[PDB]
């Protein structure tokens, strides 16, 4: 029970 | 010096801005982006938007804020236009956003305060250009990731979930869908209110039980793994409510679960086990198919997992059937 994630990509 | 060219370019853009706004009082003609190289500097100021010194130049001018402007009455201005131009420019715009959100908390809060460009962003989730859909949802994903109360709010209110969730039934390409997911994934755990209201789009369900087992011949997991994310996340909500278990059975869902036990992604494990827990909670139909499954012996040998959610996820689901 959580998120997933976040990136720099385009 | 990085920093007079960072300037620079976000004096153009505000210069632009202005104008746009000066135009938008009046209830004299319509200013063109093209005619002020706007896309040209919203290029660049994208381009240096991946090294991070340039990043930090941005954010001492206030960069974010001014680059998300731009998007906000580009979109006002001319709504889902096809234009190329206009396209490209809400691109541009959108990956710089985005790399100048990432891992910045002050930033992220900044763009989420930004009532209208908020508004802006989703709507554009509607555009039929993929590539600008594919940056959007990047965008909404990074601002969605371990944001504050107030945030987590406006992200609900100007509709991101819906929208997300809409957009991933219909986009065609794998690499839109991965990041609308990427950012539903974010989104689903905020509030129930956001799995409700992912519940509620018309063969939402169906799909997100269809990725779990998503034929990905571009040979990664990132659909298994963000679909079944967001499934284990409403699966609480599911849980509560019969009709959408079934929609889950006629789909074999509880099948395809007990198969990614067996995964050797632990971001897939994780998730089944979470599903699972919730499925195999207070429901004695599910429970019995999951005895009948083989459900005990593929959960017993996770609960000792080093990893926190696969172990009580597991362990939970094993106490339910024990019961």
């Amino acid at each position: 029970s959580y998120e997933g994630y976040e990136g720099y990509y385009s | 010096r990085r920093e007079i060219r960072v300037l620079h370019l976000l004096e153009q853009i505000r210069a632009y801005c202005e104008t746009c706004w000066e135009w938008q009082e009046a209830h004299n003609p319509m200013p063109a982006p093209v005619e002020h190289q706007i896309c040209p500097a919203v290029c660049v100021l994208m381009k240096l938007s991946f090294d991070e010194e340039h990043r930090h130049a941005m954010n001492e001018l206030g960069g974010l804020q001014a680059i998300a402007e731009l998007l906000q009455v580009d979109c006002e201005m001319y709504g889902l236009t096809n234009d190329h131009y206009s396209i490209t420019l809400r691109r541009y715009a959108g990956m710089a956003l985005t790399n100048l959100t990432f891992g910045d908390v002050a930033n992220k809060a900044t763009l989420c305060s930004m009532k209208g460009c908020m508004r802006a962003l989703v709507a554009q989730l509607k555009s039929e250009s993929e590539d600008l859909q594919q940056v959007i949802a990047s965008v909404l994903r990074n601002l969605s990731w371990r944001a504050d109360v107030n945030s987590k709010k406006t992200l609900r209110e100007v509709g991101s979930v819906k929208a997300l969730m809409e957009c991933a039934l219909e986009v065609k390409k794998e690499s839109t869908l991965k990041s609308v997911l990427s950012a539903l994934w974010n989104l689903s755990a905020h509030c129930t209110e956001n799995k409700a209201d992912i519940c509620a789009v018309d063969g939402a369900l169906a799909f997100l039980v269809g990725t779990l087992t998503y034929r990905s011949q571009t040979n990664t997991l990132a659909i298994i793994e963000s679909g079944g994310g967001i499934l284990r996340n409403v699966s609480s909500l599911i849980a509560t409510n019969e009709d959408h278990r079934q929609i889950l059975r006629e789909n074999n869902c509880l099948q395809t679960l007990l198969q990614h036990l067996k995964s050797h992604s632990l971001t897939i494990v994780s998730n089944a086990c979470g599903t699972l827990w919730n499925l195999s909670a207070r429901n004695p139909k599910d429970q019995e198919a999951l005895w009948d499954m083989g459900a005990v012996s593929m959960l017993k040998n996770l609960i000792h997992s080093k990893h926190k959610m696969i172990a009580m996820g597991s362990a939970a689901a094993l106490r339910n059937l024990m019961a």
